[PDB]
């Protein structure tokens, strides 16, 4: 679907992909190496963006 | 609050003197052993939380030791303790020391000394054994003809050999770690508690004076 001009929604939007002026998110914790009773962080994280 | 019991009875034999000590504490006496109390239970850890060392139980200490002197040159120190400290969280030990040091005076002012040790401690929540031997000979001078006279510069060599099978679990806070501050085994889920098995030699010079 192709809209030139507004498009209204009076109910509930529901959509997998949104494209523009919004706060996308992400959020990890980093890999715990652990001995005995006490673990530390070491590890590596990685986050994508994609150019969409 | 606790108690602390103790008997001293000093014979005088061979110029020299022994004493043969029975100690029993009870409750906060127990803690450091020598006749202060500690009775709140509390310590702070290494960032300066508060953790339970609770002292409820009761130490036995039965001590024998003194100074002979064989002959016109051979003097000799010896020590023989059994101290067990049983505690209610079972954070107790069992502790077993002997040992001698005997020295030999060639000159009035130059001898050898030798020194063997033998420490055995138990732990009491995990029931493993931490033994150690320890041998060091050294050449002193001394202000005098007695293992008692100071002004004294040594040289020697010691050799100590150890075997531990426990040791305490002071990694990280009281916070973080459930067992901090108790008796764990050397192989506890992968950590590595105690100074394990090995043997180790050093050597150098030393002065010792009380005036």
């Amino acid at each position: 679907v192709t809209i030139a001009e507004n498009c209204t929604i009076n109910g509930t939007l529901r959509a997998e992909k949104i494209v523009g002026d919004i706060v996308k998110a992400a959020s990890a914790a980093f890999p715990r190496q652990r001995e005995s009773s006490v673990d530390w962080p070491s590890g590596t994280r990685t986050v994508t963006v994609t150019d969409d | 609050d606790g108690w602390l019991f103790t008997a001293e009875h000093t014979q005088s034999v061979l110029k020299g003197f022994n004493k043969f000590v029975v100690q029993y504490a009870t409750d906060s006496m127990t803690s450091q052993g020598k006749g202060l109390s500690q009775g709140s239970g509390v310590a702070f850890d290494n960032e300066k939380f508060a953790y339970n060392i609770n002292n409820n139980g009761h130490m036995l200490r039965i001590l024998d030791h003194g100074a002979i002197s064989m002959g016109d040159n051979w003097d000799m120190m010896y020590v023989g303790m059994y101290q067990d400290i049983n505690w209610d969280n079972d954070n107790g030990t069992k502790w077993w020391t002997v040992g001698i040091r005997p020295m030999y005076k060639w000159t009035p002012i130059m001898s050898t000394v030798m020194e063997i040790g033998y420490d055995n401690v138990e732990s009491q929540r995990t029931g493993d054994k931490n033994n150690q031997y320890k041998i060091t000979l050294a050449q002193q001078w001394q202000a005098g003809d007695s293992i008692w006279s100071r002004p004294a510069i040594r040289v020697f060599a010691t050799y100590a050999k150890w075997d531990e099978k426990w040791g305490y679990d002071y990694n990280g806070d009281s916070k973080v770690n459930p067992n901090y501050g108790k008796a764990v085994p050397a192989d506890f889920n992968g950590g590595s508690f105690g100074r394990g098995d090995s043997d180790e030699w050093t050597f150098g010079a030393q002065m010792e004076i009380w005036w």
